[PDB]
């Protein structure tokens, strides 16, 4: 129980997905004009990497360790082929059972299932998970962790970006320039939790 | 080549399962069934499509072609429609076209709407009636140096049904034109021979379909009266292509064959017992004359009316004869026109410069309340932009303030 | 009981002394055309026309059938127009006794009259100006109907008159108000006024509901944010205790009752008091030889919320009962922002003039500082009694945000009801333009 | 043309107008080698994913058309991490795991799927090329500026005598850190937008 | 000289629109009572760098070794020749000569650098130049250390004007604080000069530890001052006779200056008591649960509030009005999460001796979503009819 | 059907991806473990004294000098095995091949310890000059491993090198400042009474002091990390039975 607490508050906070690795800054920075919108992506982010992070353990331990079907067998080098199309085929099924079944998640948050199929933020946190060599339930409280904290990062510069309704920058920041030196404020601040080590 | 065998049957196998589960989970989870389009609550008529499509295109392949000028990308914003109760969301440029209170009473455009579920439509009964046709050309002789009439002739004993100040679209097959075909009478030749413009030529691929306003009040039967501009290369980079209906209308002559689809308008003369003044230009002369007979004609009126148009010199000056024979029956309508730079040949003795300043200095300067009038304008943009500019300088409310822009 | 405890009295000297004395003779009124929101004029007069009492002048394009009818008879002498020949005032000059009469009717059948009648005479007499919906603040249509009609019986201005002094001159004329009211008020009817009695009513959609506390406890908005909150959907109506005197006396007699009894107070004033005056009259012929000598401005209504009455303006407005004047302050001072104040007014504490208490301060017409960013430092909490976040609105307002500000209610507020927050602010905003122009923005899209 | 090649550069930047391609930038320019590396590999796997997609553009169903080009893409990639791995053993284990989030870059499928799908063969290879280079234009800045500011090191050769080996120059220590690569990317899209007003997004 | 006549004269301008009245207070009179309230502060700072100065170097030195390094450095023989002297009986004068021979350059330079930069934007965007800039001057030159080199100083304010404040539109249209994001930029961009036992005390040669970093290591009883050999009381601290930044030693001096500006409406007692509160509950939680190995899970509340930076942060930089949040709950949980961050940082993070900077960085971060959540539980009032 | 020319086009194309991918893959995975063991060949043959440049010489020099054996921490003796591809991080991480250490005697903070170690002995023919202990500990930010040479003689060092640090780089990261590298040659690890006795001394080292080195500057919290790396890797569960075994004799 401590040891999973551990691992929460760790991909949470002392090592964001967003602000300290740097995965999936395309959709942070473009969808993070309304906190609603942010929100939603955050939460499908959450629900598409906590499916897909222990789903990829499973088949990695099963098929793609070495010597894991058969001794002096190495098949390690399937593993991006193998993470890369179960992401996509996971998400593409997640999001036909959301529009038939359920129309008022699907018009909720299955509406940016398209933008995450192939995102960096769940293919590096599957790599970080092969390298890190997590069992099942770690791989389950890291996904949660991480799209966790992915979704209060997005979530915290959708609220920035809302306050900058009354700024005047200049012509040439105005858009993404801007939008670069505030994400680089927000692991500035983000900075605090250096020195930790949970 | 122990490994090699296992890593090829295995990269397979994985990417047919997943090929394989994405296809069952498709299969079963999206539907294949039938969606009908109910145009309208009332009749019958309702058709039957399947998901994959455009609403736009739907009804086109059906047969009710809604009102569309440019035919895509939006850029025509009238391919309008009410649905009470169909494709749940609107597009940014929906949002970008239309305001919210035409998002409340269920008005949509036909073009991005995604057809997946059942839709119930209430279209204007003006799109039901819109024939397709077949006509031969009268005659295609020229009123200016660079404006040209065209006068159709519809068959079959019948008219087409037309406010005043609407206007029909016109196709055209592939085709390719030269300007030295163009006949052109010598008088207006001049400035065409000191510029070179027969050089030019046109080639296009597939069908068009542009617009253009009737310039014939609707009880005058069995003819369509155009007024069509040739669209040279802008003087900007004369390197570019010429405009394409217009060399197809400058390239019928008598005897022809080309087609018309339907009445449309959006431009129609509002009914009140207000002064109305009528400020045209360049080919605008279409829907002002349709206006100004209409009114003085089939309706009988007696509002005071007025007429200022305006040209680049006598030799663009066409329609006078009618309009002198307007204003001298009926003491209501008064016109004037105004040259921008008469020659010496045109022994000019009246009203000189631009048509928005001579208006505003000869009649609504000394006018008594310029806002309670109506006001319809139509011709060159520059035009549109000194006059609105006027007339919104005098006080007088959009709401009053009556525009058509040529392709806006 | 209301009890509201987040405002402001603004202590300004020369309060006036609530005594109802005879005026000076008036003789010019006019219509203020720019004070009915979002009106375009057509005029039915031509300057050297002979009017009559209650004679149409002009009606409104955007409005159909409102009609705006003289206040007294005699001569059109002047109609002003502005830049885009935007229409000022249709000045008269006041010359005999001619008027338009209407239909009569005893005090006991007020209340039982058809709505329809009701309407009918109104517009055409004219009072149908009187009211102002919320949100808007416009004029309502003649078409439409309301439940809530609420009736301004207080007013906590600076420098304001007391109701019940005119109240108790014509209690007849306010009780036939209200009860005409009562047939026109398809809801209800709330009489919004202090702990002091008043007359009353007999009908039971009549109902007084007691306010107490300082500014803005006298504002309809607040009235109606506690009793009624407005919205697109639901629509209120507002009219004051002394067009409601002027409705009771025209369903009783037939005529049109344009007298008025304004305050004229202010720190130049030599004897302020109450004064008889009539609808639009002329404010420099009002002030003629009742200012001290100097360099003055005049307004119509409060410092909080008026106009700026010089010139072609300077005629009292139709919504204002007070004419508040003080002094042009344009002096420049060494090191007058670093004075500890003694005589400095301010919602803060960063001046010596809030230890004394009780202080009238002779203020003028300055702007204590140049035009800034909003840094917010508490200032429009300490004066916004209402259930919203002000800073956030303001902030939504000075960005341009129309939906947001629509969101965090744009749509229950008038010009006068952020007067206190134009008032404390440190960046010298003005938040009543920028309320209209939000409101402009969402009435076209729509 | 060339114009096809030279356009992404400046005029249609991936990173400095559409956002795609931003998590590598920020990561890998730490050290120009490293960037350089990056460069040429993105340059690799663009040009031939496209070329493949479009040698393939009709076959390719509609269900399953992006598994079939992730399928193409990931094979590539692991090329070409597998040819890095045995002779650039330093530069992979410093790019440990972008190198496989090559498959995830934007730039890669967005060009397959707007380009590649509908045009030819031969100008899909053209315009890989040339977002490669675009890419690399801003890669390269950023990673010069950073190495030189906060190592006083230009591809590893002592530039800038750094004061702990006796020299004149204290190196900046946020230059190695996340912070530096927003601001620095941020000031590029500025000075960008500077020289040409037509990519300056319109108010509100 | 045209800012003489803007910054001595009133504008001497009228009313135009709906308000003819307005308040007296402006934007100049807040930012000139702000930058008025931290001059006692600054002075004690002048008056302890020098007095520690003079301790450390009478503790190392004696006879002809003083000599020798005095006439080294010029801030010491600049002393000498002024007329104060370095001998162990230095009078107050003597020691504020010699802070101030160390304040004043720092000062110098960063508002210099920084107001070239602001009248170069406020230039360049056609505006005029406008106070607000004295508050982050006065500040960043008050949360360094005695000993930072001048372009060091230009860079950090270079960085904390042009990049935190200046980029986003000037004064009032920023989201992060200005004066501690210049101070984060030296922190994490040249960290030595910043930190460490060689910073604090400006005597050439001494090393010693500050008192957050001896009862991390040791507790209660490793508070020692190693200049004079004496232990180190609560009123040490809380007077102010501790090494440290410069300005940020003296609690008493803070209060004294924060009352006034507390008292007149500028500084926000919500904030001010949502820090005191999350620090007492987190630092009470801290010494509840208790930890052998570590030593900083047993220091009460009343030591957080005496050492470091907490009390100059907590009076002067987390009451910014334009980084704080503009609702009144929002407040309330702006400064708890000050407050717990600190004591956060101060506890459990190893490398880092206290954390006031790197908690409103963090703050500043998470304010406007404190503001969207309460106007959204606003918003779901109005649409239900009571609002 | 529809179904066969999607299959057909599948197959098809993971048939030749996968030849190429598994052709490429397995074709490499030689020269990619050359690759992996020749940095950690150079950086022995760099701490041993021996000058070596490029993969051949570096190679060569490395068969010829250096021999890696395997050591028992818990008895201090030399063990069979495949010494050259032993891999101590994951012998640690395995449960059967490690133990857990307690708090009183994990003073490296490294929480496990395996049972089995490598260490390199530098040979000049038959006789063995140097032997190579490879040390790891914490740090403030990371785990950090070095390369200690220890002569014949089991105290004088001959040399330190740190290869993973992970530090400030300024600040405690000058653990690889070649000048603090050299202030280690001519140290004493243990004193007369066969204790640990290396001392990372703060603020300066006394001139000829044999157990002093200095500390580093502005990193007292990275310097701690060294002095107990040594505490701990010089004690009894670390490299102490077989330091004392090679102070007797017989190397
Ligand atoms: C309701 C309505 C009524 C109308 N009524 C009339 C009417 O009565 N009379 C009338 O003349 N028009 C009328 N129009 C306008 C009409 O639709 C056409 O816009 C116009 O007639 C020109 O037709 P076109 O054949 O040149 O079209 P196009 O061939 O599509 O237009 C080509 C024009 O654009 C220029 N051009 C094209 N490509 C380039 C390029 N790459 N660089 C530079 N320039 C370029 C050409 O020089 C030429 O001027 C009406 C439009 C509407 C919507
Ligand atoms: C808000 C306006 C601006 C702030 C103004 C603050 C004014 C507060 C009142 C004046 C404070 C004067 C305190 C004088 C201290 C007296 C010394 C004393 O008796 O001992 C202090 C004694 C402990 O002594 P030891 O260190 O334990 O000694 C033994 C060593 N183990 O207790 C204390 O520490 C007293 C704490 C000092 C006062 C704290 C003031 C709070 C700071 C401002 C916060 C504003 C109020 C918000 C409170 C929120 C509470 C939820
Ligand atoms: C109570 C008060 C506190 C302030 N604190 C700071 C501060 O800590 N750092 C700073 O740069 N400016 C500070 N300012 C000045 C001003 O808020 C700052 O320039 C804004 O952030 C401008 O964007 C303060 C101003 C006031 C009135
Ligand atoms: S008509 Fe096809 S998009 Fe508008
Ligand atoms: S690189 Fe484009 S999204 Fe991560
Ligand atoms: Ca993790």
């Amino acid at each position: 129980m401590e040891h999973y607490i551990s691992l929460l508050v760790k991909s949470i906070f002392i090592e964001n997905m967003a602000l300290s690795f740097f995965l999936g800054m395309c959709t942070f920075l473009a969808v993070s004009k309304k906190v609603k919108t942010s929100f939603g992506l955050g939460i499908a982010v959450i629900v598409v990497l906590t499916i897909s992070v222990p789903v990829n353990n499973l088949v990695y331990n099963l098929v793609l360790k070495p010597d894991a079907l058969v001794e002096g067998v190495d098949l390690s080098f399937l593993n991006f082929i193998t993470f890369i199309g179960v992401i996509a085929a996971l998400v593409q099924i997640l999001e036909m059972i959301l529009d038939r079944f359920f129309p008022p998640l699907y018009n909720a948050l299955g509406i940016f299932l398209p933008l995450i199929t192939v995102n960096c933020a769940i293919f590096g946190g599957v790599s970080f998970m092969v390298q890190r060599d997590y069992s099942f339930a770690e791989s389950v409280v890291y996904g949660f962790g991480s799209g966790v904290g992915w979704m209060l990062a997005i979530v915290a510069l959708a609220g920035i970006r809302e306050k900058m309704k009354y700024s005047d920058v200049p012509p040439g920041l105005r858009g993404l320039g801007i939008t670069f030196i505030t994400a680089g404020l927000m692991a500035l601040g983000f900075m605090s939790f250096s020195g930790v080590q949970l | 080549m122990s490994t090699i065998i296992f890593g090829v049957v295995m990269f397979t196998l994985i990417i047919l399962a997943l090929v394989l589960v994405i296809l069952f989970a498709k299969s079963k989870l999206v539907p294949t069934g039938d969606i009908t389009i109910s145009i309208n609550g009332d009749p019958e008529k309702a058709i039957v499509t399947q998901p994959g499509g455009k609403l736009l295109t739907a009804l086109a392949g059906a047969g009710v072609f809604v009102s569309s000028a440019c035919g895509g990308g939006g850029s025509c914003g009238q391919c309008r429609v009410k649905i009470k109760s169909g494709g749940g969301d609107i597009l940014p440029t929906e949002l970008d076209h239309i305001s919210k209170g035409e998002a409340r009473e269920g008005e949509r455009l036909a073009c991005q709407v995604a057809v997946k579920a059942d839709m119930d439509l209430e279209l204007p009964e003006e799109i039901f009636g819109v024939k397709k046709w077949e006509c031969t050309v009268i005659s295609n002789d020229n009123k200016a140096t660079f404006i040209k009439e065209l006068k159709l002739a519809i068959p079959d004993g019948e008219s087409v049904p037309f406010r005043a100040g609407g206007y029909i679209q016109i196709e055209a097959p592939a085709h390719h034109v030269k300007y030295a075909d163009f006949d052109v009478p010598e008088k207006y030749r001049g400035d065409w021979d000191k510029f070179n413009l027969f050089r030019y030529e046109s080639k296009v691929d597939e069908p068009i379909i542009r617009a253009y306003s009737m310039a014939n009040y609707p009880e005058e039967f069995g003819i369509i009266m155009l007024n069509v501009r040739i669209a040279t290369p802008p003087p900007n980079n004369p390197n570019v292509p010429p405009g394409q209906m217009s060399s197809y209308i400058w390239s019928l002559k008598a005897g022809d064959k080309c087609t018309i689809s339907g009445p449309f308008g959006e431009f129609f003369a509002k009914d009140t017992d207000a002064e109305m003044v009528f400020i045209g230009g360049g080919a605008g002369m279409a829907p002002m004359r349709s206006h100004i007979f209409d009114q003085l004609k089939r309706l009988k009126s007696k509002r005071k009316m007025s007429y200022w148009y305006g040209a680049r010199s006598k030799r663009e000056m066409f329609y006078v004869e009618d309009f002198d024979g307007l204003a001298a029956e009926n003491d209501n309508f008064v016109w004037h026109c105004a040259l921008s730079d008469p020659q010496p040949e045109d022994n000019w003795t009246g009203y000189t410069g631009f048509i928005h300043n001579v208006l505003y200095e000869n009649y609504l300067k000394d006018h008594e309340a310029p806002e309670d009038c109506e006001y319809y304008m139509c011709g060159p943009p520059m035009m549109n932009a000194a006059v609105i500019n006027m007339l919104k300088n005098l006080g007088v409310e959009e709401e009053n303030i009556l525009l058509d822009d040529f392709g806006g | 009981m209301i009890t509201i405890k987040k405002g402001l009295d603004l202590p300004i000297a020369g309060t006036p002394s609530q005594v109802i004395s005879d005026g000076k003779a008036i003789k010019k009124v006019a219509l203020l055309g720019e004070e009915y929101v979002g009106m375009r004029p057509t005029m039915h007069v031509r300057v050297g026309d002979e009017v009559k009492k209650a004679q149409i002048l002009f009606e409104d394009k955007k409005n159909p059938g409102v009609k705006f009818t003289s206040p007294v008879s005699g001569k059109v002498v002047e109609i002003n127009r502005g830049a885009k020949r935007v229409l000022q005032s249709v000045v008269i000059e006041v010359a005999g006794d001619d008027q338009v009469t209407f239909d009569k009717f005893e005090a006991n059948q007020l209340a039982s009259l058809n709505r329809d009648a009701i309407k009918t005479q109104l517009v055409e007499s004219g009072l149908w100006t009187a009211f102002r919906t919320r949100p808007f603040s416009k004029v309502p249509a003649i078409d439409s109907t309301s439940e809530a009609i609420f009736v301004t019986a207080m007013d906590t201005n600076p420098l304001a008159a007391e109701p019940t002094v005119v109240i108790n001159e014509q209690s007849e004329a306010f009780v036939a108000g209200l009860d005409v009211l009562s047939a026109l008020t398809t809801g209800k009817v709330y009489v919004c006024k202090k702990g002091t009695s008043l007359p009353r009513s007999q009908q039971p959609n009549v109902e007084e509901h007691v306010f107490d506390g300082p500014h803005p406890a006298g504002l309809a908005g607040t009235h109606m944010h506690f009793l009624y909150p407005v919205s697109a959907d639901h629509v209120a109506w507002s009219i004051n205790y002394q067009d409601v005197i002027a409705v009771g006396q025209l369903f009783l007699t037939g005529e049109l009752y344009t007298q008025r009894v304004v305050s004229l107070a202010g720190p130049v004033v030599n004897k302020p008091r109450l004064v008889r005056t009539v609808m639009g009259a002329s404010l420099e012929q009002l002030v003629d030889s009742e200012i001290m000598p100097g360099e003055v401005r005049i307004i119509s209504g409060s410092v909080l919320s008026g106009t700026k009455a010089t010139g072609p303006h300077a005629y009292l407005g139709r919504y204002h009962l007070q004419v508040s004047v003080l002094r042009e302050g344009r002096d420049k001072e060494l090191f007058g922002w670093a004075m500890p104040g003694k005589n400095k007014f301010s919602v803060t504490r960063s001046f010596l003039g809030h230890l004394f208490k009780g202080q009238v301060y002779n203020m003028t017409t300055t702007t204590n500082g140049s035009d800034r960013s909003m840094v917010p430092i508490g200032n429009y909490e300490k004066v916004m009694p209402l259930d919203m976040e002000p800073t956030l609105l303001l902030r939504d307002l000075c960005a341009g945000d129309s939906d947001s500000a629509v969101r965090l209610g744009a749509l229950e507020l008038d010009e006068e009801d952020l007067a206190l927050c134009t008032f404390v602010c440190p960046g010298k905003y003005e938040y009543g333009q920028l309320l209209r122009e939000c409101l402009d923005k969402i009435e076209k899209e729509g | 043309l060339k114009k096809s090649v030279l356009a992404p550069v400046l005029d249609n930047n991936p990173i400095a107008l559409q956002v795609l391609g931003v998590c590598s930038a920020l990561a890998v320019t730490t050290k120009l080698e490293t960037a350089f590396v990056m460069t040429l590999a993105v340059m690799f796997v663009t040009a031939l994913s496209n070329f493949f997609v479009s040698l393939i553009r009709n076959h390719i169903p509609n269900s399953v058309r992006i598994i079939v080009q992730m399928a193409i893409i990931a094979s590539l990639v692991i090329v070409v991490d597998q040819i890095l791995k045995a002779y650039l053993y330093d530069i992979s284990k410093q790019l440990s795991v972008f190198v496989g989030l090559i498959i995830t870059n934007c730039i890669v499928m967005g060009r397959a799927e707007a380009f590649a799908m509908k045009s030819e063969p031969i100008p899909s290879f053209i315009d890989g090329i040339g977002n490669g280079l675009g890419y690399g234009f801003v890669l390269m800045t950023v990673g010069f500026f950073r190495e030189l500011l906060g190592s006083g090191k230009l591809f590893g050769l002592e530039v800038l005598p750094l004061i702990s080996n006796g020299g004149w120059y204290q190196p900046n220590g946020l230059m190695l850190l996340a912070p530096s690569a927003f601001f620095l990317i941020g000031f590029m899209i500025w000075a960008i937008r500077t020289f040409k007003p037509e990519q300056v997004e319109a108010k509100e | 000289y045209e800012a003489a006549a803007t910054l001595f004269y009133t504008p001497g301008l009228v009313t135009k629109r709906s308000s003819h009245v307005r308040d007296s207070v402006d934007l100049k009179r807040i930012m000139i009572m702000v930058w008025l309230a931290v001059f006692p502060a600054m002075f004690w700072g002048m008056y302890n760098a020098g007095g520690q100065a003079i301790a450390a170097l009478n503790h190392l030195y004696s006879g002809d070794q003083l000599a020798a390094i005095v006439a080294g450095n010029w801030h010491y023989w600049l002393t000498e020749m002024l007329g104060g002297t370095m001998s162990s009986d230095a009078g107050w004068g003597s020691k504020m000569l010699l802070g101030a021979t160390y304040f004043l350059p720092i000062y110098a330079t960063v508002f210099i650098v920084g107001g070239f930069w602001e009248v170069l934007f406020c230039m360049v965007r056609k505006h005029e130049v406008n106070e607000g800039f004295f508050v982050t001057s006065i500040l960043f030159a008050l949360i360094v250390p005695p000993t930072l080199p001048l372009w060091q100083a230009a860079l950090g304010i270079t960085f904390g004007v042009v990049v935190a404040k200046e980029v986003f539109g000037g004064t009032g249209r920023n989201f992060l604080n200005p004066a501690l994001a210049g101070r984060a930029f030296l922190f994490f961009a040249y960290p030595a000069q910043i930190s460490g036992d060689l910073v604090w005390t400006a005597a050439d040669g001494y090393s010693g530890a500050t008192a957050l970093s001896q009862w991390a290591q040791g507790g209660a009883g490793a508070l020692i001052n190693n200049a004079t050999g004496q232990t180190i009381t609560w009123m040490d601290a809380f007077i102010g006779n501790i090494p440290g930044s410069i300005g940020e030693v003296s609690t008493l001096a803070l209060m004294i200056g924060a009352a006034f500006i507390v008292y007149m409406g500028i500084a926000s007692w919500r904030i001010i008591g949502g820090v005191m509160i999350g620090m007492i509950l987190l630092s009470t939680l801290f010494n509840v649960i208790g930890s052998d190995t570590n030593a900083m899970f047993n220091m009460p509340w009343h030591w957080h509030l005496v050492l470091g930076g907490f009390a100059f942060g907590m009076f002067f930089m987390a009451t910014d009005p334009v980084s704080a949040s503009f609702t009144n709950s929002g407040k309330w949980a702006y400064g708890i999460l000050i407050g717990v961050m600190c004591v956060l940082i101060r506890v459990v993070n190893p490398a880092y001796p206290e954390g006031m900077m790197l908690a409103i960085l963090f703050a500043n971060l998470f304010a406007p979503l404190f503001d969207h959540v309460v106007v959204e539980r606003n918003i779901k009032r109005r649409l239900a009819r009571y609002g | 059907d529809s179904i066969k020319k999607t299959l057909f086009v599948v197959i098809a194309l993971s048939l030749v991806c996968s030849i190429i991918v598994s052709a490429a893959a397995v074709g490499l995975r030689d020269k990619q473990k050359e690759n992996a063991a020749l940095d950690k060949q150079s950086k022995i043959l760099q701490v041993a004294g021996i000058e070596a440049k490029g993969s051949k010489q570096i190679v060569e020099l490395f068969n010829k000098s250096i021999e890696p054996r395997l050591v028992d921490f818990n008895t201090g003796d030399f063990v069979e095995g495949d010494a050259a591809n032993y891999d101590q991080r994951k012998a640690a991480k395995e449960a059967s091949e490690s133990i857990k250490l307690t708090a009183e005697q994990d003073k490296a903070k490294i929480q496990r310890r395996a049972n089995v170690g490598v260490v390199y002995l530098v040979k000049d023919g038959d006789k063995t000059s140097k032997v190579i202990l490879p040390v790891h500990g914490n740090g403030l930010w990371s785990m950090m491993y070095a390369f200690v040479a220890v002569e014949t003689d089991g105290n004088t060092v001959s040399g330190l090198t740190y290869y993973e640090q992970g530090e400030t780089p300024g600040l405690g990261g000058e653990v690889e400042n070649p000048a603090w590298r050299a202030q280690w040659v001519g140290k004493k690890l243990f004193d007369e009474n066969h204790k640990p006795a290396i001392k990372i001394v703060k603020g300066g080292a006394p001139q000829g002091s044999e157990h002093g080195v200095d500390g580093l500057s502005g990193a007292t919290l990275t310097s701690n990390g060294v002095q107990n790396t040594f505490d701990f890797w010089l004690g009894d569960m670390g490299f102490g039975p077989f330091l004392t075994k090679v102070r007797d004799g017989g190397l």
